[PDB]
């Protein structure tokens, strides 16, 4: 489903818990493609609460498998991601998505 | 002129020509055509008077007659050897009038050339009105059907050098010039006038299908550009496959700003948006990114 | 065929006729009543 | 490759700038879904760095600035500009504080007028409600459900405000140095798009009071508070394209001056009418204490009360404005204050009663004249904009007088509901421009539903007559109705919703029907419809306009009446093909289509329980000819009378085999003839006024009695009807439609002795 | 119903209406002359000068040429153009100032001086630049009775007043040069739609006036009785006034052209059409006499209506005279 490749520095113990906000600094990247979305250039943390089921399954799954401070290289499959028809006008059909996240989230 | 109230008959019989209106209900409720079959004594209201025509229309009518005769001879020639394999030799007796047709196409595109924008306003408007009138006079009697038939007959071949055999080896070089000049001549007709493109909007499928060959060069492309500029009512008819054909043209013939202007004109109607073609072109073009 | 059509065709190039008198010499003279002549549809090249 | 190689970029930048044309095109008027998609290809940081840079080729600089406008700022600017031509003023203490007097200097009417736009507006207008962009949110699993898709992509506006103030000053200062390498390769490329941005942000109205004061600074140091040196932008020589944008900026300032003027007028109005009404209370009370009854005192006391508020306010103010022939019922004290206010208003305008105007009004007049001296122009748009600006200044009374009809004040309490009304109206106006489709249909009904059932639409019909909302609803209706072909009925639900709203709008007040009467010729032209769809129709609203007026009925032209009966002629011939597709086999007539037209013809005549002679006369002359159809039964060529046709209809009613498998042909024929005699009986000549002597009544009554002679009504009314306790539907036979026959007998024939006995 | 104890917000809406009708709509403009003077006086700045005899248009000339360029565009129906109403009225009132702005018998010197300061005002306005501007848009207005024709005609009356032989030369030479057939067709279409004495509409309106019932204190919103019966007094008078002032001076060249165009394909012969309008008016007014013949005393409203019709009849008679005054 999700196969992260984490990076060492950070706490590495405080996992996310259900029904709480999760700050991120995600920067999208298409598989053998280009950047399409990012928040570092936009300068906004993009707060979101886990449990309400509003973000994509792969992103929350990758966030579940990590903890505070640690960077990671998230990977997502087309079925988990948009890849049945695709997000219209930006992502093509049958996509495979990549993300990498840093955070200073509260819990 | 103006006040004659004259009558006309044969020199031999002296039998006056007049309408009679013998028609049934069907023509009576429909068109007001009155077949002026002649009979004894005519009718009391057979008086006629004369109105002279200006210089331009008579000249234009004569050019129409000459071009129609030449292009009909051309069509007859092309149809003569269309369905006929032929070996090493001449195709038939009457060869085509290649040089005359080329000079005709050059002079006709020169004739319909628009006026210089640098010229003063009033005379420019007058020349514009004259050009619009001349386009209407040409299009009413025809000359889009002849040009369409000619280019369709020519485009059965694809090589432009080899497979165009039945015309003759002498016509190997002339084919590219003929098709390019014919496309430019069609562009010269369709420019400006609303009525011409309004009539020509039916052939959207024909023109967009024709955009699949180097001989079908950018002349027809800018014809489509003019059609979309001048006849916005056709914009609703457009479907997804036409957009795919246009994008295929952009990929196949390299980068070109003219196609970009074509798509931009295609996007928005006369002061009105169109969400359908907007979403279609946005889906097809952008997210691939290649 | 020939028909007495309405005013829509008045501006068009369909109703054009050429008055060709018989003899070549001085064809463009002042026409008179009862003069023999010929009618020529210039657009089609035909004769009534 | 950087956005920079100008030798190599000569071919490439042509293509790239034209691709930006495509980007702005697909971000068309009133689209946001595509705009959110385009934010990926061009993000915020790329855009902002394009704003700051000053090494671009120049066409790209214009393109990138314009792309910023196209994505984010287009939607809000268009909507707010549409609502900018309204001047609703809520009543508040903050409203009352506003005045023409400048704040911090006595006698400021002699001095300058303050500054334009610095003052608080407190005008009723809605917010924008942007939404931020993202591409990591789950799509809506359910259907569209007429959702808004997106509001618009968001940007931090404070950054843009502080930025846009900056390089304008830098560009003006660099121009003051008078260099020879303008940004983008030309001066006009430098100054056009930056001024385009700041011009749009003025329409946003998101500039501080100090910010607009600052922006007023570098135009020229002339419009300056009392409290190289960055010489004025206007003083510089600069080309025509930039001059057009300067006209746009000055037009915004003139609109702000006008809005401040009318706002202060409303502020004066509240205090003045309050003290005036208190004086009216005290004067009536003084009469009550010491009335001392006499004929003259009764004349004055009666004229105070019996006259309506219209003539009371009109007379009260008419007496005030006079050349000493006042005859004022009120004292001189209030009149002095009103004359001072009027003189202050006229002093604010150009009417006063070296080359240092020290005011906007004189400044721009000298400026446009100075532009007209040198550089004989060639842009037509610049000419129209310039002279439009010039005439507006000196005819301030004309501008004011043109603006006041659409001005309208309201309470403090009802401001919240007006947000629902105005934002729904903005949705309607925004959706007007787009070509029609299924999604916006469902969305459009939501706006119509909320505004129709708001609450505030019930009240204040003068405000509803303002804003052109009835014209707007008509404008959307004509588009779907337009096309000309019979198959131009695509999306046949907006017609029902529009007609329902218009029907309810006519009933609110009489003057609304007067406003709607002007389109009445057009509505009946399209009255030919399917004739049987549920809900309202164009013909129904056309009848609803003139239902209870008693003057609009007189105003009907003969051309209107002949059209509907010309349609009625075809009803007898045609067989109603919609019901042929339904399943009903074949009938020569069209009773269903005829009944609706006859209903509208009914509403012409019985206005307030009377019968207007003129319309009735034209109707009876026309009714002889075109209702010669409906077979030979009533034509007289046959002989099957009304009793014969009704008995035949009853035979079909009990026998469903003859008719096809809501609508029943027998009940339809019953209803059609009952409605027809309802019209014919109703349009008798008066009751007894003109019948006792005038000849027109006798002629009309004689022809009326001939067509439907006596000894046929008595048979039809005497016929039985199935009377169950088992029950039968009313959609087979009706007793009220039996009573429709009685209305003919009461007005036309009368009864002497024996008809009563029978 | 008492004015007091009303809503406080309602009285503001009442107050602005009465104040709009009380102080506003008062003749305090006093700026019509200043526009034409200011625009035309500054032909060039004191420092500004080409110094090669290449004179360029003035501000006013540019303003006129913009409208003339707009009129020449190919179109079916002309736009509303609310801007044009302003400058049309502003231009027309300038020459109106001499004749209208200014018992005792005036001196010969004062009267001749009053004839002067009008040809100069007319020459400031339209002898150069706007002679054919007015004539063009009449041809553009093919058959509409809208405000285009009204405002344009009012300017046309203002410039031609006194006879203005220069202006007649300019107008006639332009119209003869272009062969612009259609202008006289536009005049014919305008003339056919003129109002006459309709007795049926008058009787219906008399019943409406008799129905004096109030409606929310709004009885007089459409109880005018003048806008219903004629509706065209100003426009009809101005139209025939323009035809009078074209040939006020005994030209016998413009009159012949008006009778019958030579170079144009079709001739309208407006002088006969005026007789047709007069004949229609004769039948209408004659029928009105029969309606009031049995009645002894005439109503006040009836005499007022009949006086309005009589004034229009007078203007057509004078305009008819000027076609034949001078042999």
């Amino acid at each position: 489903g999700v196969e992260i490749e984490t990076i060492s520095p950070g706490d590495g113990r405080t996992f996310p818990k259900k029904g709480q906000t999760c700050v991120v600094h995600y920067t999208g990247m298409l598989q053998n493609g280009k950047k399409f979305d990012s928040s570092r250039d936009r300068n906004k943390p993009f707060k979101f609460r886990i449990g309400k089921q509003e973000v994509i399954k792969g992103f929350e799954e990758g966030a579940a498998q990590m903890s505070l401070g640690q960077r990671a290289k998230l990977t997502c499959t087309p079925d988990v991601a948009y890849g049945a028809t695709g997000h219209p006008g930006v992502i093509p059909p049958n996509a495979t998505l990549i993300f990498d996240v840093e955070l200073l989230n509260l819990e | 002129y103006g006040e004659s109230l004259c009558f006309v008959q044969h020199v031999a019989s002296g039998l006056w020509l007049t309408y009679a209106a013998p028609d049934p209900k069907a023509l009576r409720l429909g068109v007001l055509k009155k077949k002026a079959i002649l009979h004894q004594e005519g009718h009391m209201d057979d008086a006629l008077f004369l109105t002279r025509c200006q210089q331009e229309e008579s000249q234009a009518a004569r050019m129409i007659h000459s071009t129609a005769g030449l292009y009909n001879q051309f069509i007859k020639g092309l149809d003569s050897f269309s369905g006929k394999p032929r070996g090493s030799g001449p195709p038939a007796g009457p060869a085509l009038p290649i040089e005359a047709v080329i000079l005709s196409l050059q002079d006709l595109i020169g004739y319909f050339e628009p006026p210089s924008e640098e010229l003063q306003h009033e005379e420019k408007q007058s020349k514009l009105r004259s050009l619009r009138n001349r386009q209407s006079l040409f299009q009413e009697e025809g000359m889009l059907s002849l040009v369409l038939n000619c280019i369709d007959r020519l485009n059965v071949y694809t090589t432009a050098a080899h497979f165009a055999e039945y015309a003759g080896e002498e016509a190997a070089e002339s084919w590219k010039e003929i098709v390019n000049l014919l496309s430019e001549l069609l562009a010269s007709l369709i420019r400006g006038n609303r009525a011409n493109c309004a009539l020509f909007s039916t052939n959207l499928d024909w023109v967009v299908s024709k955009l699949d060959r180097l001989e079908a060069s950018s002349g027809i492309l800018e014809v489509l550009y003019c059609v979309l500029i001048e006849s916005p009512e056709v914009l609703n008819i457009i479907q997804e496959n036409h957009i795919k054909s246009i994008i295929s043209l952009l990929d196949k013939h390299g980068r070109n700003h003219k196609v970009l202007d074509v798509l931009c004109s295609l996007c928005v109607c006369n002061g009105v948006a169109v969400r359908s073609n907007q979403d279609l072109i946005t889906e097809n073009l952008l997210p691939g990114r290649e | 065929l020939v028909y007495y059509e309405g005013g829509a065709v008045c501006t068009h190039a369909r109703s054009l006729w050429r008055l060709e008198p018989l003899r070549i010499s001085w064809s463009g003279s002042h026409l008179r009543w009862g003069q023999p002549l010929r009618i020529r549809h210039v657009t089609t090249g035909r004769y009534l | 490759m950087d956005i920079l190689e100008l030798s190599e970029r000569l071919d490439l930048q042509r293509f790239h700038s034209h691709t930006l044309r495509l980007y702005r095109a697909v971000c068309a008027l009133g689209n946001n879904r595509v705009a959110h998609a385009l934010c990926s290809h061009v993000d915020q940081a790329q855009l902002l760095h394009a704003l700051e840079d000053a090494h671009l080729p120049g066409p790209l600089r214009a393109g990138y600035y314009d792309l910023l406008i196209s994505i984010h700022l287009e939607s809000a600017c268009r909507s707010r500009r549409s609502m900018l031509s309204e001047y609703i003023v809520p009543l508040t203490p903050e409203t009352r504080a506003i005045t023409l007097f400048p704040p911090g200097r006595k006698g400021g009417n002699a001095r300058r007028h303050g500054l334009p736009g610095v003052g608080v507006t407190t005008s009723l207008r809605p917010p924008h409600h942007f939404s931020p962009p993202c591409f990591v949110a789950a799509l809506p699993a359910a259907g569209v459900a007429e959702a808004p898709a997106r509001l618009s992509p968001a940007i931090p506006l404070e950054a843009l405000r502080d930025k846009a103030l900056r390089m304008l000053g830098e560009a003006v200062r660099d121009g003051g140095q008078h260099a020879r390498d303008p940004v983008g390769g030309s001066v006009e490329f430098q100054f056009v798009p930056v001024l385009k941005l700041v011009s749009t942000l003025l329409v946003m109205g998101i500039f501080g009071d100090e910010d607009v004061k600052q922006i007023l600074k570098m135009i020229e140091p002339e419009v300056f508070t009392e409290e190289d040196l960055e010489e004025g932008l206007l003083q510089m020589k600069l080309p025509e394209s930039v001059k057009l944008q300067m006209c746009n900026l000055l037009e915004y300032f003139c609109d702000q001056e006008l809005q401040h003027r009318v706002e202060s007028l409303a502020a004066f109005a509240e205090r003045y009418v309050d003290k005036l009404q208190a004086n009216q209370r005290s004067r009536y009370a003084l009469l009550m204490r010491a009335f001392t009854m006499s004929a003259a005192e009764t004349a004055r006391r009666t004229r105070e009360f019996r006259s309506p508020p219209q003539e009371q306010i009109n007379m009260l103010l008419h007496f005030k404005d006079e050349a000493d022939e006042e005859d004022c019922p009120l004292p001189e004290d209030i009149r002095q204050d009103l004359q001072d206010f009027h003189q202050d208003l006229l002093a604010h305008c150009g009417i006063q009663l070296e080359k240092k105007p020290q005011s906007l009004q004189e400044l721009v007049s000298h400026m446009v004249v100075r532009w007209a001296q040198e550089d004989y122009v060639q842009s037509p748009e610049l000419v129209r904009a310039m002279f439009s600006l010039l005439h507006r200044q000196y005819d301030g009374l004309g501008e004011l007088l043109r603006a006041l009809p659409r001005a309208y004040t309201i309470s403090p309490s009802s401001v919240e509901d007006t947000m629902s009304l105005l934002e729904c109206l903005g949705q309607i106006r925004s959706l007007l421009i787009v070509q029609m489709g299924p999604q916006e249909e469902n969305l459009m009904i939501q706006s119509i539903g909320n505004i129709m059932n708001n609450k505030v639409f019930y009240q204040h019909p003068n405000l509803m007559r303002a804003l052109g909302m009835h014209e707007t609803v008509m404008e959307v209706m004509v588009n779907v109705l337009g096309g000309g072909e019979t198959k131009e009925i695509r999306f046949p639900k907006m017609v029902t919703s529009c007609c329902r709203f218009l029907c309810y709008f006519c009933r609110i007040s009489r003057q609304n029907q007067r406003s709607m009467f002007d389109h009445l010729s057009y509505l009946l032209e399209n009255s030919g419809i399917g004739l049987g769809m549920q809900g309202s129709t164009p013909l129904d609203v056309a009848a609803a306009s003139v239902i209870d007026n008693n003057e609009l009925a007189l105003a009907l032209q003969e051309q209107d009446l002949e059209k509907v009966v010309s349609y009625l002629a075809g009803c007898g011939l045609q067989s109603c093909p919609m019901l042929l597709a339904k399943g009903y086999p074949d009938i020569g007539w069209n009773p269903c289509g005829g009944e609706r037209y006859l209903d509208f013809l009914r509403f012409a005549v019985f206005v307030n329980g009377e019968s207007v002679e003129e319309n009735a006369n034209v109707v009876v002359r026309l009714l002889i000819r075109k209702p010669e159809c409906f077979g030979p039964a009533l034509r007289g060529e046959g002989g099957s009378g009304l009793l014969a046709a009704i008995e035949e209809a009853i035979r079909i009613s009990e026998d469903p085999a003859r008719d096809g498998p809501r609508v029943h042909l027998g009940h339809a024929i019953m209803s059609f003839y009952a409605a027809l005699i309802d019209l014919l009986g109703r349009c008798a000549p008066e009751m007894h006024l003109i019948q006792a002597g005038k000849g027109e009544a006798l002629r009309i009554r004689a022809i009326l009695r001939s067509l439907v002679p006596l000894d046929d009504l008595v048979g039809i009314i005497s016929l039985p009807l199935q009377i169950p306790t088992q029950p039968k539907m009313s959609a087979s036979f009706v007793p009220d439609h039996k009573a429709s026959m009685v209305l003919f007998l009461d007005r036309v024939y009368g009864i002497e002795n024996q008809d009563f006995l029978l | 119903t008492p004015l007091y104890n009303l809503p406080t917000h309602r009285a503001c809406n009442m107050f602005l209406e009465s104040y709009k009708a009380a102080w506003i709509l008062t003749e305090d403009h006093s700026f019509e002359d200043r526009m034409i003077d200011d625009l035309s006086k500054a032909g060039e700045q004191e420092e500004e000068e080409e110094e090669v005899e290449e004179k360029k248009p003035d501000p006013l000339h540019q303003l006129v040429l913009h409208f003339s360029r707009t009129a020449l565009t190919e179109k079916s129906k002309l736009d509303e153009d609310y801007l044009y109403m302003a400058y049309a009225d502003i231009m027309a009132k300038s020459c109106h100032l001499e004749e209208g702005g200014e018992e005792v018998e005036v001196s010969f010197e004062e009267k001749e001086m009053e004839k002067q300061r009008l040809l100069y005002q007319q020459s400031r306005l339209h002898t150069r630049g706007a002679a054919e501007m007015v004539l063009q848009m009449i041809s553009a207005c093919k058959g509409e009775t809208g405000a285009m024709v009204s405002s344009t005609l009012k300017l046309g009356i203002s410039i031609l007043n006194g006879g203005n032989a220069e202006v007649q030369q300019k107008m006639l030479d332009y119209l003869k040069d272009k062969k612009e057939v259609g202008f006289f067709q536009s005049i014919q279409a305008l003339m056919q739609t003129c109002s006459v004495l309709d007795l049926n509409a008058f009787e219906r309106q008399n019943k409406a006036e008799g129905l004096g019932m109030v409606n929310e204190d709004g009885t007089v919103i459409n109880r005018q009785n003048g806008e219903k019966v004629m509706a065209d007094d100003e426009f009809t008078q101005d139209l025939f006034r323009f035809l009078q002032l074209l040939c006020e001076g005994h030209n016998n060249d413009f009159q012949n052209y008006l009778r019958t165009q030579t170079g144009n394909t079709t001739t309208i012969n407006i002088i006969i059409c005026t007789v047709d309008y007069l004949l229609r008016l004769q039948e209408s007014i004659s029928d009105f006499y029969w309606y009031y013949s049995g009645k002894d005393v005439i109503e006040e409203q009836g005499k007022r209506n009949f006086s309005k019709a009589m004034s229009v009849a007078k203007q057509v008679f004078n305009s008819l005279t000027e076609y034949i005054q001078g042999p």
